[PDB]
């Protein structure tokens, strides 16, 4: 039994890297500080298939094929299309974005990640009106007000608040005892039970509830008695906790990225921080989901000037989220064919863009049986990053780390199955 | 020597002697485990019992160890331990050593501003006042001439008190009238003159034209009370005077102290606190105290998990001790 | 009975996703319909039991289990998975985001059964493309 | 008598007891300042395999601070 | 959400000045025998009357001696973008160019080279480590604002900006770029 | 008047007004001395129109008092003088537009 | 479930026994339960289904219909006659009135039959006296 120490955990935005893996042989069969997800990750549960080979459907059944014969189908399936759409990219490293990058130019095809179905919107809403951010040891060591706007780090990001909230930083070395905790959330969830305010307010009604903080925050009055169920006296109570912070950090989810409005519920929010600062030191911080959504982004933007939703069927790269999206290409049945890759549309998509899926050509780069394999033409299993194959990821708020291969896997990684579909494609198209 | 188990309160009855236990006035300090020269006493831990739901009693008492001394009694700064003996409580037993302190307001001095009420950390205090009426700290005639009154409804919504009242209609040909009446209610109005102001039609006649005393009483419970003296200290005009039962000092190290809030939560007299930087980039002291407060009954200590923060008693109060064995006790508490 | 679907994220969904979406912890972790017990007390419901979910996007069989993150009146929540996604929201409202939060729903007992994952799936009709 | 008790089936491996706990803080600068810990330490509970695991009882001081920073009930005090 | 004004003006807590840091780094720099030195982005950066900080803090590391192991740099002190920090009067309304007597100094001092930061009359993109001044920025134009304060290290911020020809402030800040090139005698300081 | 817009049988009137604002219907000034203050809540209590706001706080160590600040809210005040009569420190010195509209 | 039974006068119960209690339409009119349909769609029955009524005092099956005119939510109705007395709080409280209206009851769907009026009274085990 081996301790390999200062590992990075492969799951969600709060990037944590003081995981500790046990391993046995070559086999990670234990976790120390991971958190109940993290662990589920990084160990094999009993009876969940891993794929060992590639796979290609025949009717309705599959058949064990080669790399080659895998790789030399898809590559066939991507030069022959007239709008392909390159999708998911989150749970692999900066590498293989990048080939992916350049593979997309190759194919003429639309390269998008799972922004499109999360922090997208918050990607439409600082493009229009900024982005003041922070990284997550200016909240630990000066924090005073921390809120969680329509987010549950408890189920979804589980040792945040212990990472940022109860941590005792440089000026609030009382850790949970000098900071004000507020949620915003419809529901009583259990990141709410822990907070000092929580506003539980009408489903939907953010954006009003945003519009009427910010008039108060400007001087002026409170329209009506009552908006998004918070009293009027309520709301100018809030606005001055808000006011009178040493340092406040706005963290924000899918409660305002997914509800009514979408981007502008995260552009009222982004306006009411940033007019914040005339009274009180204020930043925001996206909850970014899965561990490396922000490196695909930040990868994209780099190479192409735009983050997602990125067309290059006209050669120069063009940008138009609601039209170049992945739902909106197979909601509108544009796509005709599609590859994914470190993603679950078929689990995680509405049921209009799976109706699309049905009807073309699926290609998965995915290590384990899922709704999106049920609906494959092709499977091809890669290495997995963090645990058996190393590369660059990004924290939700910028910061890169460098994954870890702890253990050793005969599986080709994701960038090696992505140079060789690149050089297919290239053949291909000549 | 038997024992009545009503809730959470303990009885411990010899037959005549009976110590009764309260729950609910128990600080969970331990000076009773500490004082039983039996060890009949258990004390469960200090920060469970305030900070978690618990079925068992903050104390459990050994019957088959227990003499019925009365030492535990004596000492608890809390009144939650009582001996009778014969049905009289030993503090009216001028035989049985008593720990001297005391809580009073001079009732000609007090203001009734209600301070002391406020601050005392264990709601002791019951300040009452009267407050006159409204309508006798203001003084005026009002008047509507309700012939020349148009029922346009400004004064109505104007008025700051609602003192106005019109009883509005929807018109019908045997009733071609917006309203009936309209009343002023003079043990609202406050004689501002604002509806006679505002009146298109000038129907309102309003013009203004020695106040009684305040009175109020003073109580201080004194099962409640733990002579911390917030009151004496908050008081404006120095109407109240508390003296306290021990003697002694807090010493705290501020690097071992992790600020878990233990002690300030367990602490009854509020002698600890959190406190907040003024300016961004300040820094404070982690934890602080004022012994002004302070009864040393050593609640906070004890809760502490790392043990930042100690007690030392240097007096217990009283007249000299004539018995060796409660002598010896009370010297046992002392360091 | 006319209620407010909400979506997203559960630790169980969570621990089942990286455990394995074939496995039975799956369908008991994501298969699912949070609901308060006086919404469970108002259909004569208990936990166990399944419930028909219809919206004007599609249709789906859940089971019934009391929240332990209290509700507001009159919303249910079932957790991310296709399950939820047989009846939220599709139109992105040209943002490429669909609305997975926040649906109108009618929900009502049934004695139907809960599907798997690959049978769930089949509703589909996948086509082989090669 | 009373106790630290930990319902593991429970637990998130959210780490706020762990950060919270005084005792876990004075022993490990890594953990007052909200990361679990790397070097070798003797602590009073960690976050093992994904849930909250009970090493080192004889240094609880049984205060509750814990119990305050767990929201789902899966750290507790009672008679063990 | 403060600054600092002037070379003498510590930040909160830390309790050192501006010229303190400077002099400091600069003694660190040719202790560490470094190819080039310290490279300076000034305190007051784009403030009218700002003329008489920059000339403070480019006298600061003077009397430290270049020391580089590898090449021929003989001067201490690189100030960047130096028509920034050129500025005359005490508003916009009285705003005036400085760049003579910036280049008076450049001329008649042997341990500095600068660089100019040349405005070239377009709709740009501010970026900058200069996080205050950026919200600043952000305060005077309205228009969008992105900010990164990085944890023990420093900070940025990121503002569009629109550097018309005619428009007055504009104007003469592309004119205090053309005197510091054409008023600098020697081409090897620039 | 608004009479006309009730006694419509067929809800077709439309009677608007702005009414002038409260402080200009009252002409006064008020002061609190917050040296004398003993915040003993009687102002504040009395107010008609709860102009006068106390900032209570429940006592610490670190600060030992039962309020931070006291403010009258001069938009509010009617000036009727009951705040400086009820003082029991005299701590408070008080001392004593058309309308327009769209007719539809 | 757990419902209130209140009881009293219908037109069609005093039509009934005016034309006949041995006749088939006073079981039609009295051997009923009453209620609103939200509380039918609870219990999983529709209007002519058997329900069976127990309390503290006694057992009845009576036939299901819907309430035309509504009731408070948990309330049902049994018009008066020997089903609904079969079931209702018999004590006078020393007054010699007994409790006929507002009284806890358990109801539940039943595949049992309603016992027409001489069966019913069979349940009393009248003895020959003469
Ligand atoms: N367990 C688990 N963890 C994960 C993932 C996973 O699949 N499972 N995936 C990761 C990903 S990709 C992401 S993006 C994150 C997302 O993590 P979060 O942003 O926390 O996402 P959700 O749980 O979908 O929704 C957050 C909250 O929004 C609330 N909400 C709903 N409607 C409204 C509204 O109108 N207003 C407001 N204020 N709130 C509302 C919901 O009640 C919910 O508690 O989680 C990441 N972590
Ligand atoms: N109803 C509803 N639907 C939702 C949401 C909601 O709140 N409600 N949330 C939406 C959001 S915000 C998001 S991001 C999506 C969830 O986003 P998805 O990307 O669908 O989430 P996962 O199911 O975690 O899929 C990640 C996949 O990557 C695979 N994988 C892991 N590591 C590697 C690797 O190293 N290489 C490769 N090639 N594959 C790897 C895993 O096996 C897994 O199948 O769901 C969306 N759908
Ligand atoms: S919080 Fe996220 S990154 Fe950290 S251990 Fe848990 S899942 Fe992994
Ligand atoms: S002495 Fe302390 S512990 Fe014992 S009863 Fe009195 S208050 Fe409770
Ligand atoms: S009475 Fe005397 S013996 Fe009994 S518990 Fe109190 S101190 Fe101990
Ligand atoms: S603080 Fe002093 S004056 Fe005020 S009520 Fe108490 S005793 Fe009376
Ligand atoms: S303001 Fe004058 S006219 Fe109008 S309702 Fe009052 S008294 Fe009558
Ligand atoms: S005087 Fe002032 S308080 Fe009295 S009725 Fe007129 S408006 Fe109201
Ligand atoms: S001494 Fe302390 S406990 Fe007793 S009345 Fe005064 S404030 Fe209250
Ligand atoms: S002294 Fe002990 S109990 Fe009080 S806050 Fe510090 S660590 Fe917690
Ligand atoms: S600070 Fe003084 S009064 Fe408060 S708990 Fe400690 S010893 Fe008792
Ligand atoms: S016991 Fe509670 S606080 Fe501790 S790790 Fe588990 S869920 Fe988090
Ligand atoms: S009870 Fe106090 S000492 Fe024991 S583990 Fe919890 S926090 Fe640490
Ligand atoms: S027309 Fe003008 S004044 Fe005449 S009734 Fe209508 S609102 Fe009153
Ligand atoms: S009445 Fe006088 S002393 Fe009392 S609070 Fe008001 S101003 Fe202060
Ligand atoms: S004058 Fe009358 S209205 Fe103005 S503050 Fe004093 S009491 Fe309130
Ligand atoms: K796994
Ligand atoms: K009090
Ligand atoms: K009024
Ligand atoms: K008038
Ligand atoms: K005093
Ligand atoms: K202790
Ligand atoms: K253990
Ligand atoms: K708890
Ligand atoms: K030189
Ligand atoms: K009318
Ligand atoms: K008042
Ligand atoms: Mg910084
Ligand atoms: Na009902
Ligand atoms: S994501
Ligand atoms: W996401
Ligand atoms: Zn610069």
């Amino acid at each position: 039994m081996e301790y390999v120490k200062n590992v990075v955990c492969p799951f969600c935005g709060t990037l944590c890297d003081d995981i500790i893996c046990k391993v046995e042989g070559n086999e990670i069969v234990g976790t120390i500080n991971a958190c109940r997800i993290g662990h589920s990750k990084f160990v094999h549960a009993e009876g969940a298939m891993r794929y060992k080979k590639p796979l290609i459907r025949k009717n309705g059944e599959f058949v064990e094929v080669s790399y080659d014969e895998a790789i030399d189908k898809a590559a066939k399936i991507l030069a022959e299309s007239k709008r392909p759409l390159m999708y998911g990219w989150s749970c692999t490293e900066c590498e293989a974005q990048a080939v992916g990058v350049e593979l997309a130019e190759e194919a003429g095809a639309v390269i998008d990640n799972t922004a499109s179905v999360c922090h997208g919107p918050s990607v439409l809403a600082l493009q229009d009106v900024g982005y003041p951010i922070c990284t997550f040891g200016e909240v630990k060591n000066r924090a005073d007000v921390v809120v969680y706007w329509g987010c549950n780090p408890m189920h979804a990001h589980p040792r945040h608040m212990s990472r940022n909230v109860f941590a005792r930083g440089f000026f609030r070395e009382r850790g949970r005892s000098d900071r004000t905790l507020i949620v915003v959330d419809p529901r009583k969830t259990d990141s709410a039970k822990l907070a000092d305010i929580h506003l539980q307010l009408d489903f939907d009604r953010d954006y009003e509830l945003l519009d009427a903080m910010r008039a108060c925050l400007l001087g002026h009055e409170i329209l009506y008695d009552e908006v998004a169920g918070v009293p009027r006296e309520q709301i100018e109570e809030a606005v001055e906790v808000l006011k009178n912070a040493q340092f406040g950090i706005l963290f924000f989810g899918m409660g305002i990225t997914h509800s009514r409005g979408k981007h502008r519920n995260i552009d009222t929010a982004i306006m009411m921080v940033q007019d914040l600062n005339d009274y009180a030191k204020w930043t925001l911080i996206p909850m970014r989901g899965h561990y490396n959504v922000t490196g695909f982004n930040q990868v994209c933007t780099w190479e192409s000037g735009y983050p997602y939703c990125v067309d290059f069927s006209g050669g120069e790269p063009r940008y138009n989220p609601g039209e170049t999206g992945a739902n909106d290409l197979l909601q509108n049945r544009e796509a005709d064919a599609m590859m994914v890759i470190a993603s679950d549309p078929g689990a995680h998509f509405p049921q209009r863009a799976l109706e699309r899926m049905a009807e073309i050509p699926v290609i998965a780069i995915e290590p384990h049986r899922t709704p999106t394999t049920e609906m494959a033409d092709i499977i091809i299993p890669p290495a997995i990053v963090g645990m058996e194959a190393e590369g660059t990821a990004y924290r939700m708020e910028g910061v890169p780390i460098r994954m870890k291969k702890v253990v050793d896997s005969d599986l080709l990684s994701d960038r090696e199955i992505l140079e060789r579909l690149l050089e297919k494609v290239r053949e291909y198209k000549a | 020597t038997t024992e009545v188990i009503e809730g959470k309160n303990i009885t411990v009855e010899r037959t005549n002697r009976r110590l009764i236990f309260q729950d609910c006035l128990c600080a969970v300090c331990g000076l009773c485990g500490e004082i039983c020269p039996v060890s009949a006493i258990e004390v469960n831990p200090t920060g469970a019992m305030v900070r978690t739901e618990q079925e068992k009693s903050k104390i459990a008492i050994d019957e088959n160890k227990c003499v019925l001394c009365g030492m535990c009694s004596s000492i608890c700064p809390f009144q939650a331990l009582d001996l009778q003996i014969d049905g009289t409580s030993i503090k009216e037993l001028a035989e049985y050593p008593k720990i001297i302190k005391s809580a009073e307001i001079d009732d000609e001095t007090c203001i009734q501003c209600k301070a002391c009420e406020t601050a005392c950390p264990q709601d002791a205090i019951t300040i009452t006042r009267e407050l006159p009426e409204r309508k006798d700290l203001v003084t005026g005639e009002i008047e509507i001439d309700k012939d020349t009154c148009i029922y346009c409804g400004m004064c109505e919504e104007m008025c700051p008190v609602d003192a106005i009242e019109i009883d509005h209609q929807t018109p019908s040909s045997a009733s071609p009238v917006v309203a009936t009446d309209i009343r002023v209610d003079e043990d609202k109005c406050v004689h501002c003159g604002i509806c006679k102001r505002i009146c298109p039609v000038d129907a309102i006649m309003q013009v203004c034209r020695k106040t009684p005393e305040v009175t109020g009483t003073s109580y201080i419970d004194p099962e409640l009370c733990v002579n911390c003296g917030w009151c004496q200290e908050i008081c404006p005009v120095d109407a109240a005077t508390v003296t306290k039962p021990f003697e002694g000092e807090l010493i705290i190290d501020q690097d071992t102290c992790q600020a878990c809030e233990t002690c300030v939560m367990v602490c009854p007299c509020n002698v600890l606190s959190f406190p907040k930087p003024e300016k961004p980039g300040e820094k404070t002291t982690k934890l602080h105290k004022d012994e002004r407060f302070c009864i040393y009954c050593g609640a906070c200590e004890r809760s502490c998990p790392v043990t930042a923060i100690t007690v030392k008693r240097n007096r217990i109060n009283t007249t000299p001790i004539r018995s060796k064995a409660w002598k010896n006790a009370f010297d046992s508490l002392l360091k | 009975m006319r209620v407010i679907l909400n979506t997203g994220r559960t630790i169980w969904q969570g621990q089942a996703i990286e455990s394995g979406k074939d496995l039975k912890m799956y369908v008991d972790a994501a298969a699912i319909i949070q609901m308060n017990p006086e919404m469970m007390k108002q259909l004569g419901i208990a936990e166990g039991d399944n419930v028909k979910v219809i919206s004007e996007y599609g249709d789906v069989v859940v089971k019934a289990v009391e929240a332990k993150e209290p509700l507001p009146e009159g919303m249910v929540y079932i957790p991310m998975g296709p399950w939820a996604n047989r009846v939220i929201r599709p139109y992105t409202d040209s943002t490429a985001t669909p609305s997975f939060k926040n649906i109108p729903v009618e929900i009502i007992p049934t004695d139907e059964e809960v599907l798997d994952m690959p049978t769930l799936m089949k509703v589909y009709g996948k086509v082989g493309q090669i | 008598a009373i106790g630290l008790k930990a319902y593991p089936e429970l637990c998130h491996g959210c780490g706020n007891c762990v950060i919270a706990c005084p005792v876990n803080a004075l022993r490990s600068p890594e953990v007052a300042g909200g990361k679990g810990p790397t070097d070798d330490v003797e602590i009073i509970m960690i976050v093992e395999d994904g849930v909250v695991n009970i090493k080192n009882p004889d240094l609880c001081g049984k205060c509750g601070t814990c119990v305050e920073s767990c929201p789902v009930d899966a750290i507790r005090l009672e008679e063990l | 959400g403060g600054n600092v004004h002037g070379i003498y003006d510590p930040a909160p807590y830390f309790d050192i000045t501006p010229a303190e840091i400077i002099k400091g780094l600069a003694e660190v720099n040719e202790k560490l025998q470094l190819p080039h030195s310290i490279h300076l982005h000034c305190n007051d950066l784009g403030h009218p009357g700002n003329y008489e900080t920059t000339l403070a803090s480019f006298d600061v590391p003077k009397n430290i001696k270049p020391n580089p192991a590898t090449g021929s740099r003989d001067t201490v002190l690189y100030a960047t973008h130096v028509q920034f920090h050129s500025y005359g009067g005490t508003t916009w309304r009285d705003f005036v160019s400085e760049a003579p007597k910036i280049a008076d100094y450049v001329n008649k001092n042997d341990h500095i080279v600068i660089d100019v930061g040349q405005i070239t009359l377009d709709e740009t993109t501010t970026m900058t480590a200069d996080g205050p001044m950026e919200y600043d920025l952000h305060s005077l134009n309205g228009l969008k604002w992105a900010n990164c304060d990085v944890e023990l290290e420093t900070g940025s911020g990121v503002v569009p900006f629109i550097y018309s020809a005619r428009a007055p402030v504009p104007a003469v800040q592309w004119a205090i770029g053309m005197e510091l090139f054409l008023l600098i005698d020697n081409p090897e300081k620039v």
